[PDB]
């Protein structure tokens, strides 16, 4: 009854002092408020300690990430962030894309910020996280510049040196692994380039691979930059990289390497493909176990969506018509084995376990994600069931996180068609509000204060029909789709909402970044259970006027000579399947507590406060 | 006081940890600066933080060992008033004796 | 929380070591580096060991009295009871006369 | 706005608060600037180091400028910095103040 | 209405010179006047 008490009624039982995930602040803010006395002054003192450190943390800037897994929306991104102090001290954070059902991250997937307490002095901010065996290690380089700055003895000496720590369990931070790197530094930087950083983990062998590049503003796939490989083992001894197969790692991920203008985000290395599967899986009958396993699994790629699977299949059955091998797709038999035929060396009774060994088993499918599925049939009724999950590394730009850095002091990241904030401005208003009063920072107006728009973009409200079961369909739902954003022009899912009554609106962010937008401009249509509309000129085209500097609804009327960023387009229809579409001239979007502050905001503003 | 004020000079060994790695000395010698600065710097705020919630344990311990002799005096009041009552009773029956 | 975070600075200590061994000085003076920082930072990483154990008796000892001071509690409510049972007999027979 | 006409008020005056960054000077070049209701303090310092011989003249001379701002609770930032020296020399080889 | 504290310096309407008169299907109703420009003269211009 307490448990469903807790489920039903959870105002009784939140207390405003213990709460399960309450930050550093909060904490101290209790250490400092616990007495037996408590005057208005000393509360006002803890109050502004409190402050000072929420202002601190308010003013964090993102350098770089690490994206755990291969694709996009499958693992968890973890950010690194510094304040703004001349010993820069640096934090990192841990954010769940399992958790953005659709493009925007719930407040949920934001984890904490946590304060890295081994000193950082990095060189021209080269510093990139790396999850290795799901261990958060931390690489950058120190620089160490000795010039004498004469003629007479004119001594220039300059190292370079890569430090390497990882976490512990308990928080603490190891000790740094110092790496001489200053030869193959020079190298890059004799050759006058900015050097940048690949730092990401392999998984089929277990070395991390650091390679420095030089910073064009386009590596083109053929054109190599010039490189400087490098590996760490599992122990932090440190492991030669040849150049072949240097550039064999760079032709693997040449599209997650930083340019000169635009920071990207390391994934997981994969050159093309990963088998997620285990070894031996045993059934233990109360006859006999049995420990099906398949032992050499190896497999080439010999195009872009095609592989070459080969693994040596075995039954270890310990104490003819009989036991079979299958190896299946979802639906389709691809190899079928068994124990009397193409088996070699048949096992005698006289050993306790018998070891099968069918034979090398060799197949060829095509296709991203292959989850097949090994299959041990013993019956006269006992399978093993072995499945093989392969995944193959998509190579697109949309499976690159890229963060940016507003000149307005805003710091963005942007994954395709979304963007999520990551930074704020609310410490630089903060304290005309503090000085003047503690009434002052806890109102509504320091709540409602406005904040910059990620990036160029703009927004467009929709207007939306009533759903009568037909012109919608039956399931009552709508998904505003998005055409001609990247060089694909093509019906990308952009939101989905559900189809209401007789009216619903919904205010959508549309982004611009000038090397977007292919065929005049972005479209924009609806979606249904029925047909769904955009087909020549059904959605919403819009395009960024450059000589006015603003964007321009074009399918506005049924215009006839009408301008588009390709060019003058002779006629244009409306836009349907909405009611009403139009630009919204500069909202505000205030404050965003659902987004990744919004655990500090809420600290701040109701449980302080509490 | 002691509690607030001890946490204050960790940005004060951050700051001179960054000050006192530029190199030293110049000309024929190039420079020496130590290098271990920011380390030891890291190493003294941990231990004077640790030395801060330290004394802040002492000074929730003296809130609560006052709390507790407050209602150690409560029990000795509640215990006196019942005692002056069954006196000034006890006063009631010898005047009825 | 003290005697957990205070033990966690002796690896900064020994990074502040090691990294204050390279020589510091280049050119024509060769290089200067202090010799001795491991053994300052070892010995600096047993101080902080013995306070952190210092700080871990005092949280032992604290825990320790609580519980004596819960036990003498229990000793007076145990007799507080029997007492009120006493009064309670005594009211009974005091009815009866 | 307390001093009703020409003359203040004591009621006007606020106390004398220690800053606690320590602050060295360069010929008393330091101004304070209240930026988005925050004190902000500059000033900047001087690195001489002059050799004053003939073989192996070495003068090398640093001016530096350096930022900090108040906290809400009282405590001053750590000092920006920012070399600045190119500009002083600038002003400095047209000699005057 | 731009005023000063007497003078009545710019009057605008949304009949006259409101440049592309928005519809009832917004459910905002943006009117956006025009450019308004003025000459005044002085140290404090309190206006409205």
């Amino acid at each position: 009854a307490g448990v469903s008490e807790l489920a039903y009624y959870p105002e009784n039982y939140i207390d405003p002092t213990i709460r399960i995930g309450q930050t550093g602040m909060m904490n101290n803010l209790l250490q400092q408020l616990s007495q037996s006395q408590l005057n208005i002054d000393t509360v006002e003192d803890s109050f502004k300690n409190y402050l000072t450190a929420f202002e601190d943390v308010a003013n964090l800037q993102v350098i770089s990430g690490y994206h755990d897994s291969i694709n996009v929306n499958e693992g968890l991104t973890y950010l690194i962030g510094y304040s703004q102090t001349e010993p820069r001290i640096y934090y990192w954070r841990n954010v769940d894309h399992q958790k953005c059902q659709h493009g925007q991250f719930a407040a949920n997937a934001w984890g904490e910020w946590k304060k890295i307490e081994i000193p950082i002095n990095v060189w021209q901010e080269n510093i990139r996280p790396v999850i290795y065996k799901s261990r958060l290690y931390l690489l950058w380089l120190e620089q160490k510049e000795l010039k004498n700055e004469s003629e007479d003895g004119k001594i220039d000496i300059t190292d370079y040196i890569l430090k390497l720590s990882h976490i512990r369990y308990d928080g603490s931070w190891s000790s740094p692994f110092n790496f001489n790197v200053t030869d193959k530094i020079e190298n890059l930087i004799n050759k006058k380039a900015s050097i940048g950083m690949y730092c990401s983990s392999d998984y089929e062998k277990d070395v991390i691979i650091v390679y420095f590049h030089e910073k064009k503003d386009n590596y083109s796939f053929n054109s190599l930059p010039a490189r400087e490989g490098m590996t760490i083992n599992p122990d932090m001894t440190l492991s030669i990289l040849t150049e072949n197969d240097l550039d064999a790692i760079v032709k693997s991920t040449l599209s997650e390497l930083d340019t000169r203008t635009e920071y990207k985000v390391n994934n997981q290395f994969a050159t093309d493909y990963l088998a997620e599967y285990k070894e031996s899986i045993t059934t233990k009958n109360k006859l006999a176990s049995f420990t099906g396993n398949i032992f050499d699994l190896s497999y080439i790629s010999p195009g872009n969506g095609h592989i070459n699977l080969t693994f040596n299949p075995s039954m270890e059955i310990n104490f003819d018509k009989n036991i079979s091998f299958l190896l299946k797709n979802g639906s389709d038999i691809l190899v079928e084995l068994n124990a009397e035929d193409h088996v070699a060396s048949k096992p005698s009774h006289e050993s306790d376990p018998m070891v099968y060994d069918f034979n090398q088993v060799k197949v060829d499918i095509e296709g991203y994600d292959i989850p097949l599925v090994s299959e041990f049939i013993i019956k006269q009724d006992i399978v093993i069931e072995s499945p093989i999950h392969i995944k193959l590394k998509s190579k697109d730009t949309s499976n690159v996180i890229s963060l940016h850095k507003m000149p307005s002091g805003t710091q963005y990241m942007q994954i395709g068609p979304y963007r999520t904030r990551l930074n704020t401005l609310f410490s630089r208003k903060l304290a005309e509000r503090a000085n003047i009063g503690i009434d002052n920072v806890l109102s509504m107006e320091t709540q409602n204060l406005p904040e910059p728009q990620l990036g160029e973009g703009f927004y467009a409200t929709f207007k939306l029909p009533p759903y009568n079961k037909e012109e919608h369909g039956d399931e009552r739902w709508f998904k505003i789709h998005i055409g001609n954003i990247d060089g694909n022009s093509a019906r990308q899912p952009y939101y989905e909402g559900m189809l209401s009554d007789i009216e619903t609106t919904v205010t959508l962010f549309v982004p611009y970044a000038k090397g977007y937008y292919i065929r005049e401009g972005v479209r924009l249509g609806v979606g249904y259970k029925k047909i769904i509309y955009d087909k020549s000129w059904e959605s919403a085209f819009f395009y960024f006027d450059e000589t006015k500097n603003q964007f321009i609804f074009i399918n506005d009327a049924d215009h006839d000579s009408g301008m588009t960023q390709q060019g003058i387009v002779k006629n244009i229809k409306k836009y349907k399947g909405f009611i009403h579409v139009v630009v919204m001239k500069n909202n505000t979007e205030p404050m965003d507590f659902n987004g990744a502050n919004a655990i500090y905001f809420w600290e701040l503003f109701y449980y302080t406060p509490m | 006081s002691s509690s607030v004020l001890s946490t204050s000079g960790t940005a004060l060994h951050m700051a001179a940890a960054a000050a006192d790695l530029v190199p030293n000395i110049y000309g024929f010698a190039v420079g020496g600066s130590r290098f271990g600065a920011l380390f030891n710097a890291s190493a003294i705020g941990i231990e004077i933080s640790a030395s801060a919630t330290r004394i802040a344990a002492d000074k929730i311990s003296q809130s609560e060992i006052y709390r507790r002799r407050r209602q150690e005096w409560e029990i000795q009041r509640n215990n006196a008033e019942a005692e002056i009552k069954q006196i000034d009773a006890q006063l009631a029956t010898l005047a009825v004796r």
